[PDB]
């Protein structure tokens, strides 16, 4: 077992908001 | 990268490190490794360095 | 068509003669729509590395 609490729920209102896809499909490599 | 074309130096102050332990005798290309390790980077955190 | 265009104008025309009042009365209406009080909200900060 480990301490950890939920961080406020304000701050992951905004940091969810911001979370680009780290994998796309691109047609293009070269 | 993957080709011998570019070398990148990423600028980390400190960071949570992994490793993987393999055999010698056993030819590899571990480029899937790294791009696991890409997967899962975004603006919150990214995942240990392998 | 505020006013001056009810019963007297077509529904897909304006009349072109009453023009000044008719803005003047969509300004006032504009106007009035925005008395508002900005209130304040919860301010955070981003633990983002944007």
């Amino acid at each position: 077992d480990i301490i950890t609490r939920p961080t406020s729920d304000s701050i992951a209102a905004v940091a969810n908001a911001t979370k680009p896809a780290a994998v796309v499909s691109d047609p293009q490599s070269m | 990268v993957k080709a011998g074309r570019t070398r990148v130096l990423v600028e980390l102050g400190h960071y949570v490190y992994t490793l993987h332990y393999y055999d010698p005798q056993i030819s590899l290309d571990e480029a899937p490794i790294l791009e696991e390790w890409l997967s899962k980077i975004n603006p919150a955190g990214i995942p240990p360095v392998p | 068509k505020t006013v001056l265009s009810r019963g007297y104008i077509d529904n897909a025309q304006f009349n072109p003669l009453a023009l000044r009042s008719n803005v003047l009365l969509m300004l006032l209406q504009f106007t009035l729509s925005n008395l508002k009080i900005n209130k304040s909200s919860t301010f955070t900060s981003d633990v983002t590395t944007i």
